[PDB]
């Protein structure tokens, strides 16, 4: 569990390159799961 | 090695595998040719 950017979402998937996925979460290529996301904007962000 | 350098690890897994599947129909169909090719020989060694 953790919350990204909306850019951010696709880098979780096995194999994808990107900052995230090289830098903070890396999915092995034989991944067996799943991977769920929802919006937040109204919960994680200040209003400055 | 060209592959490796080139492609990502996903995308190279593919392609070598494609290869390596072209290769081994090649080393099959030369060690078939040899077997029978084989099977003519001892056929004529008997009979020599």
């Amino acid at each position: 569990s953790f919350v990204i950017r909306g850019d951010e979402v696709r880098q979780i998937a096995p194999g994808q390159t990107g900052k995230i996925a090289d830098y903070n979460y890396k999915l092995p290529d034989d991944f067996t799961g799943c991977v769920i996301a929802w919006n937040s904007n109204n919960l994680d962000s200040k209003v400055g | 090695n060209d592959i490796l350098s080139r492609l990502d690890p996903p995308e190279a897994e593919v392609q070598i595998d494609r290869l390596i599947t072209g290769r081994l129909q090649s080393l099959q169909t030369y060690v078939t040719q040899q077997l029978i090719r084989a099977a003519e020989i001892r056929a004529s060694a008997n009979l020599a």
